[PDB]
């Protein structure tokens, strides 16, 4: 089965400028399950971002869990960028602090 | 109240680039608490959760064979498979399994459960009598045959009523501090405007465990779930969780509109407004 | 702890 992948970007706490937090990218409803998830700091890859909370619905589909520990600044931007056989480029789905 | 052991396991071959690659996640309710990848450096069971410390060398040995075995046997599966579906060997293909008991707050098997599915497809489930199978189609039913000429149904209720019960009941003990607490949700309205004098109301839970929670907006003392925007349930990271759920209303009349919040950890549920 | 699957 071909289902594209749901990407959404968010913090454990709502973010405050100078607060250590946690970036999260939650990537779900995917299949097949092999898949390229990339945590990006300023259009740079985050290293040793963990990978967590790996399982599947119903339906099948396949959810998994990328974050890392985050201090946010005011002019730092992040981002998550996921590769998958569903999409013919890659996405990228930018972190909205204002959600 | 209830507790589930669950195991997600999942086999996918890749031709051309070695082996399947096999993984087995294993749950205590919402918590992630151990590990399996073939695709590590050196492929051991590992702890997921803290309290996954208090096992000895030989539980983190005996279940790293356990899943070495489970590896090979589900290579074999993916070959048995292509042969059921008549389908090529230069394709990649998965199979995923989801196995589990629940037990009560006085720790006796609720119900017990085992699901296969191929390429996304349900396979193969056992029946909730813990007796019998159901197959999804022909190729299924050559394994129901299978299995029942072995006793595999008998096989695995007795896990289900020995091994998971009991290790669950070890695991939720060992685990206290993490798997019986309750995390109290904090909540927040944020507002957004929109074209046509419209705007859209996101209330937010956070930092909240169990993963179990209702999120709802009123208006004159009724539910808007028709016209209720909002996520799954989500891991925050941290062994937490958190969602939202939206609402599009009238500029000028946000103030009428309620944001209710129940869970485990909020004696009264919560109620929020922008 | 895990069960020990069964072949298909
Ligand atoms: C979680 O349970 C412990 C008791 O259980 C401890 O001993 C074994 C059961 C083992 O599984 C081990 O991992 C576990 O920590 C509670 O602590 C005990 O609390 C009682 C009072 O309720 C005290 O009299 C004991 O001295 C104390 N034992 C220890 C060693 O501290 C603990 O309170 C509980 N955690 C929570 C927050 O509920
Ligand atoms: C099996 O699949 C092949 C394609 O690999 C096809 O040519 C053949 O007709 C199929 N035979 C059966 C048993 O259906």
């Amino acid at each position: 089965i071909q289902k594209t992948p749901q990407i959404q970007v968010y913090s454990r706490h709502p973010p405050e400028n100078g607060k250590p937090n946690i970036l999260n990218c939650y990537v779900t409803q995917f299949h097949p399950p092999h898949i390229e998830i990339q945590m990006l700091k300023n259009g740079k890859k985050i290293p040793k971002v963990e990978m967590s909370d790996m399982s599947f619905s119903k339906d099948w589909s396949f959810y998994i869990l990328a974050h890392t520990e985050f201090t946010p600044t005011e002019t730092d931007t992040y981002a998550c960028r996921v590769k998958h056989d569903s999409m013919a480029e890659p996405k990228t789905v930018y972190w909205d602090r204002d959600m | 109240g209830p507790h589930s052991l669950r195991y997600f396991v999942t086999a996918v071959s890749r031709p051309g680039l070695g082996e399947p690659r096999y993984m087995e996640v294993g749950y205590v309710d919402d918590t992630e608490f151990v590990r399996f990848d073939s695709d590590a450096e050196n492929p051991r069971y590992e702890p997921r959760a803290r309290w996954m410390e208090q096992e000895g060398p030989e539980y983190w040995e005996r279940e790293t064979q356990k899943a070495k075995g489970n590896e090979q046997s589900f290579r074999v599966d993916l070959r048995t498979l292509l042969g059921y579906y008549n389908q090529s060997k230069g394709g990649s293909h998965t199979i995923q399994v989801i196995s589990g008991c629940e037990v009560g707050s006085d720790g006796r098997l609720l119900r017990g459960y085992q699901q296969y599915a191929y390429d996304g497809c349900d396979y193969i489930a056992l029946n909730e009598d813990l007796k019998t199978w159901t197959a999804a189609d022909m190729a299924a039913l050559i394994t129901k045959h299978k299995w029942e000429q072995a006793g595999a149904a008998e096989y695995y209720r007795a896990y289900l009523e020995g091994t998971c019960v009991e290790w669950l009941r070890r695991y939720l003990k060992n685990g206290n501090a993490t798997l019986l607490r309750t995390d109290s949700p904090k909540a927040h309205v944020t507002h957004h405007s929109r074209p046509e004098d419209k705007v859209t109301l996101r209330c937010w839970a956070l930092g909240f465990y169990p993963a179990d929670i209702t999120l709802t907006w009123q208006l004159n003392g009724e539910e808007l779930i028709q016209d209720m925007e909002l996520v799954e349930t989500r891991p925050a990271g941290d062994g937490t969780f958190q969602k939202w759920a939206s609402v599009v209303v009238p500029l000028g009349k946000e103030q009428y509109y309620t944001c209710h919040v129940y869970h485990q950890g909020l004696p009264e549920p919560l109620t929020l407004r922008w | 702890r895990g069960y020990v699957y069964q072949g298909l």
